[PDB]
């Protein structure tokens, strides 16, 4: 297939084992080594977006910053596996450094809630802008594609797994690039975990069925999501969780007719129930993807750099323009006089 | 057809 053409990949192939091994030591000192800000510092604007367990649009007082703030009531969070995960989520994130990954800039914790406070993105989820425009086109999704399974092979040669890959998970930046939110789930993980969790649509069969499971995970919702961006729904649709996994264990995927077939051809690799032969899972590991020929057009570096035009750029109005997000209700923020789950929540 | 076209919910212990 290739003529010169593969010299050039190889040498791109034993930078990509640099900069990963620089990313590793620079990662590690902050994993090993991590109350920055009180709640005062700053006045609520906004909800940006809610669950089980809220993000907040704020504004600094001091410096008239504008940042997202997730509030997790410390009482809420057990809910066992979340106490847990929202410790996994903290420390994640303070140690990690991509140009996909939002960038936590304050955490601290108070009487009645846990605070992480992140730099705000206004040009809201993927999520919307996907249900609003239909679908994307190949190229489009492509272009978001490709930032994620960098963001993947720079978290899992961290021996991280992310685990919540979804369009509402992935906010949209002022140069139209994407940002990952919500490590809620991820996890440091050597080998193999346990834990059933995740979107029900986006699970991988293995953890559906119970089985261990490991990195490949995110290689599956991968599919998932490229499916979902270049179709406009996901491959697995039904409307009770228990008809999805029913879908998703029985191995069988259906494509829309205007699907080029390089792309059912990645899908269909992607979308393995076989772990032996799971894309992301073999021998190659990730350049089984980033070689495949519906990438042919993808410049990795280029990505990495920001030096590709974006498919759309948001508009922004201003600082803490929320134009670009749904609305919510807004509930009241309370704190209590007296501490609570101290104990259970001494590391955060 | 008919499937889920709201936001998703995760799930952290439970699948049904
Ligand atoms: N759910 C998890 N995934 S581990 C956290 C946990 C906390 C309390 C209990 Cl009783 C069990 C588990
Ligand atoms: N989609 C979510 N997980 S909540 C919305 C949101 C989260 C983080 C930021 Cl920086 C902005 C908005």
């Amino acid at each position: 297939h290739m003529g010169a053409a593969a010299a050039k990949k190889g040498s791109e192939q034993e930078s990509v084992k640099e900069f990963l091994a620089k990313a590793k030591e620079e990662f590690l000192k902050k994993w090993e080594s991590p109350n920055t800000a009180q709640l005062d510092h700053f006045d609520r604007i906004k909800t940006l977006g809610t669950g089980s367990f809220r993000v907040m649009l704020v504004k600094h007082k001091e410096t008239g910053n504008h940042y997202a703030m997730k509030i997790l009531d410390k009482q809420k969070v057990v809910k066992l596996k979340q106490i847990e995960h929202t410790l996994n989520e903290k420390r994640i994130l303070q140690a990690v450094n991509f140009p996909f990954l939002v960038k936590l800039e304050f955490s601290f914790k108070d009487n009645s809630n846990l605070y992480m406070v992140m730099e705000y993105v206004p040009g809201g989820e993927m999520f919307s802008h996907l249900r609003r425009i239909g679908r994307f086109s190949e190229p489009h999704a492509r272009f978001y594609a490709a930032q994620i399974v960098l963001t993947f092979e720079y978290l899992h040669s961290l021996d991280l797994i992310y685990r919540d890959l979804k369009p509402e998970n992935l906010l949209i930046d002022q140069q139209g690039y994407i940002q990952v939110t919500d490590f809620g789930f991820a996890k440091r993980v050597k080998g193999r975990t346990w834990t059933l969790c995740g979107t029900p649509e986006y699970l991988a069969p293995e953890i559906i069925l119970s089985k261990g499971y490991n990195k490949a995970v995110d290689w599956w919702a991968l599919g998932v999501l490229i499916y979902e961006m270049a179709a406009g729904y996901p491959p697995f649709f039904a409307d009770q969780p228990i008809q999805i996994y029913e879908k998703i264990v029985s191995g069988k995927v259906r494509f829309p007719s205007h699907f080029s077939s390089d792309l059912k051809d990645l899908l269909r690799n992607l979308l393995q129930v076989d772990l032996t032969k799971r894309f992301g899972n073999l021998k190659n590991g990730v350049n089984d993807i980033k070689n495949h020929k519906w990438f042919a057009t993808t410049d990795w570096i280029a990505i990495y750099q920001r030096k590709v035009e974006a498919p759309f750029i948001p508009k922004f109005k201003g600082p803490g323009d929320t134009s670009n997000f749904d609305d919510y209700e807004e509930e009241e923020i309370r704190v209590s006089i007296n501490e609570k789950c101290g104990k259970e929540f001494t590391e955060f | 057809a008919a499937g889920r076209t709201g936001r998703r919910q995760a799930i952290h212990d439970i699948l049904v």
